[PDB]
């Protein structure tokens, strides 16, 4: 499914069959193994489903189960930080160079809210990512995707040459 | 050696204080008066009241549409007064499922 | 340089956006309410010296910047709809988004 | 502790201010949406 | 039970139906696609 948001579903049926017996995936997901990695790649990939399928149409409601998938895969793992420094990192190279749109903002900014407020509920995590250096990246693009927001508010409605000295 | 031995308590760890009481009251009705506020803004003042109420056949909708919004609330607000996850999860299953269509057969009924 | 005309150019646009559309009304009060309440925990944070809880506040603030955030996410979307989008599922998909985040923050406030 | 046999949020005296802010979102949410959806535009 | 050898060609005949279908697949699809 992800390939199929990247390209022609052609390819995602390259892309499951390349994953589902590639050597690098089997070894931490051989038949006796509960460790615990077995059902983190099963969350990574759902969650970046829902995420570029939550990018490219703007709908709030992938963004929500974006963030579901995004709690589920906090409860499971702990290298769920990379996601919160991979999404984060995608929004901020939208945002410099030049391809903000409404549906980046009603994106990413109800992935923040609800994946956000849910993943704090796990007891390991509790208040870490309000005051953690990795979870950071997460707060500063929620930051100034509002800055960008408004600014594009008025870039377009006061014409050009007073636009100009205004970014 | 053997003998009698000095005792030992356990001096315990001291609980930070809560607040003053009346403080707490006050910011309770600043924020009652903020929500009473907002309502004495929307019915009548800033005269965003109610234009339209569709009172034909597809008024039962509507208030299925209200059981639903009004229920998910009832059942949030059952679950943070005790009441357990599973029950809870239960009861957003048994209002999720014959509500759902009758709060889509409402938003296919106004199209604006 | 003064920006003279920036506030009262942008005050005429959207001062004239407000009434023009009565729903647009709603969600930008309801937005403006949302960012009283969140200054109003903010001054109760700072005019006592504790946040005893930090659950609660947590709670209580989330919920305004959240519900301030699925507001403004409706409000981009009726004002200038998305392609695969209709304006009927513009507001669908905020309900559920907004039953979502009440529930987290009524498992948040314990 | 487990995680039922805490204070409660109700029975602590600090908490009042945000179980108050949250049935305030709560309630005006409700009127937000019946008043969104019963006003004509 | 089975073996490990039959295993072993049952996992290697899994993955040369997997692929053999993917290629049919992806040569239908790319030869009658607007
Ligand atoms: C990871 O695992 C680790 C290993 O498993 C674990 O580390 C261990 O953690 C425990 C818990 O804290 C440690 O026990 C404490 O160690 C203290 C160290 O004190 C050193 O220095 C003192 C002099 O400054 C020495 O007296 C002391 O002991 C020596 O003498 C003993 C008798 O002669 C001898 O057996 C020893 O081998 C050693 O030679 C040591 O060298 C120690 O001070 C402390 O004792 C207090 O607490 C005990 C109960 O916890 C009491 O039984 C004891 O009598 C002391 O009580 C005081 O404190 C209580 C509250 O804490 C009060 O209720 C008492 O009334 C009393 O209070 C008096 O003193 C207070 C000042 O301290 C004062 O405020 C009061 O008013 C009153 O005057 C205890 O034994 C242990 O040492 C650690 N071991 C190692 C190897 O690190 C670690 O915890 C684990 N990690 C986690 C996260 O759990
Ligand atoms: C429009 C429809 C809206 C419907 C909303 C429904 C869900 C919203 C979405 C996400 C919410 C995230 C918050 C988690 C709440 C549950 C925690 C809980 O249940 O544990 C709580 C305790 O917390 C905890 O220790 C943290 C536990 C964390 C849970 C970890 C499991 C996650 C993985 C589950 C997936 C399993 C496979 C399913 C595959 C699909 C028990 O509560 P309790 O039984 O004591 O109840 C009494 C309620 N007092 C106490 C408030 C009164
Ligand atoms: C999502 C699709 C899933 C695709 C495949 C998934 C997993 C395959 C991977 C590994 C499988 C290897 C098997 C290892 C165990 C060895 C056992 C063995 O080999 O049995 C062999 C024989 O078997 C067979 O003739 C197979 C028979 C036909 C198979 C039919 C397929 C099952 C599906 C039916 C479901 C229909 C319902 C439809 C619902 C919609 C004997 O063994 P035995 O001597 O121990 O029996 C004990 C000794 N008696 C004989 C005395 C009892």
């Amino acid at each position: 499914e992800f390939t199929k948001e990247i390209k022609d579903a052609s390819a995602g049926l390259l892309a499951a069959g390349f994953i589902a017996i590639v050597p690098g995936y089997i070894s931490r997901s051989v038949a006796g193994s509960y460790d615990n990695e077995a059902i983190a790649i099963t969350l990574l990939m759902v969650t970046f489903m829902f995420w570029i399928k939550a990018q490219k149409t703007g709908s709030i409601m992938h963004a929500t189960c974006a963030a579901l998938f995004y709690f589920y895969m906090v409860s499971a793992w702990g290298g769920y930080v990379f996601i919160t420094n991979l999404i984060p990192l995608h929004v901020f190279l939208l945002i410099l160079m030049g391809r903000y749109s409404s549906k980046l903002y009603s994106a990413y900014t109800t992935w923040y809210a609800i994946g956000t407020v849910a993943s704090m509920q796990i007891p390991f995590v509790g208040f870490l990512p309000i005051r953690s250096n990795d979870h950071m990246a997460a707060l500063g693009v929620f930051g100034l995707i509002q800055i960008v927001a408004f600014g594009d508010f008025v870039k377009g409605q006061i014409s050009t040459a007073k636009f100009k000295v205004i970014m | 050696k053997f003998g009698i031995k000095p005792e030992i308590h356990h001096i315990f760890h001291a609980e930070p204080k809560r607040v003053a009481k009346p403080i707490a009251v006050i910011f309770v009705l600043i924020i009652f008066i903020t929500i009473l506020s907002l309502i004495v803004t929307w019915l009548n003042s800033c005269a965003a009241a109610f234009n339209n109420i569709p009172t034909g056949v597809t008024a039962v909708y509507f208030l299925g549409f209200i059981a639903t919004i009004v229920g998910f609330e009832v059942i949030f607000a059952r679950y943070y007064l005790g009441t357990s996850i599973f029950e809870t999860l239960f009861s957003s299953l048994y209002l999720g499922a014959p509500g759902l269509l009758t709060s889509t057969k409402f938003l296919r009924s106004f199209g604006q | 340089t003064d920006f003279q005309e920036t506030f009262k150019t942008s005050k005429r646009a959207y001062f004239a956006q407000i009434e023009k559309y009565p729903k647009l009304k709603l969600i930008d009060t309801f937005c403006f309410f949302l960012v009283l309440l969140g200054v109003i925990q903010c001054t109760f944070i700072i005019l006592i010296r504790d946040n005893f809880p930090f659950n609660a506040f947590l709670a209580g603030f989330i919920i305004c910047v959240g519900q301030f955030v699925l507001l403004m996410s409706l409000r981009l979307q009726l004002c200038n709809s998305f392609p695969g989008i209709s304006k009927n599922r513009a507001f669908a998909e905020f309900i559920v988004a907004s039953l979502i985040l009440h529930f987290v923050c009524l498992h948040f406030i314990n | 502790l487990a995680n039922d046999e805490y204070p409660r949020s109700w029975e602590i005296s600090n908490s009042w201010v945000y179980i108050s802010a949250i049935c305030g979102v709560i309630v005006a949410w409700i009127f937000f949406v019946v008043s969104f959806v019963t006003t004509s535009s | 039970m089975i073996s490990d050898e039959q295993l072993n060609s049952l996992a290697i005949t899994f993955g040369i139906v997997m692929m053999t279908l993917i290629v049919i697949y992806h040569a239908v699809d790319s030869t009658m696609s607007p």
